[PDB]
């Protein structure tokens, strides 16, 4: 149980960085989702 | 969150076209037979042509 060791560590080494609180969706996507409601 | 949010344009299109419709209904002559005379026709007998037609 709880191996904790997943192969998803490829991205935190460089492609991402720890402790930054990145947003989950691009601002362009939010505005696209907004205008798609009218 | 209302359908009225996404219907502003076509209703504006609708009323604009109906405005065109009601406008051109009254304003376009409903007459036919645009008859025109020649340039020597003696008004006094040209009117006889009109009453004849």
């Amino acid at each position: 149980p709880a191996p904790s060791a997943n192969p998803a560590k490829i991205f935190i080494r460089r492609f991402f960085s720890a402790g930054v609180a990145k947003n989950v969706v691009s601002y362009s996507n939010v505005m696209a989702a907004q205008r798609a409601m009218e | 969150n209302t359908p009225l949010q996404a219907i502003g344009v076509p209703v504006a299109l609708y009323d604009a076209l109906m405005a065109r419709a009601i406008d051109s209904a009254d304003g376009t002559p409903n007459s036919k037979w645009l008859v025109t005379a020649s340039r020597d026709l003696d008004d006094g007998q040209a009117k006889e042509v009109k009453e004849g037609i």
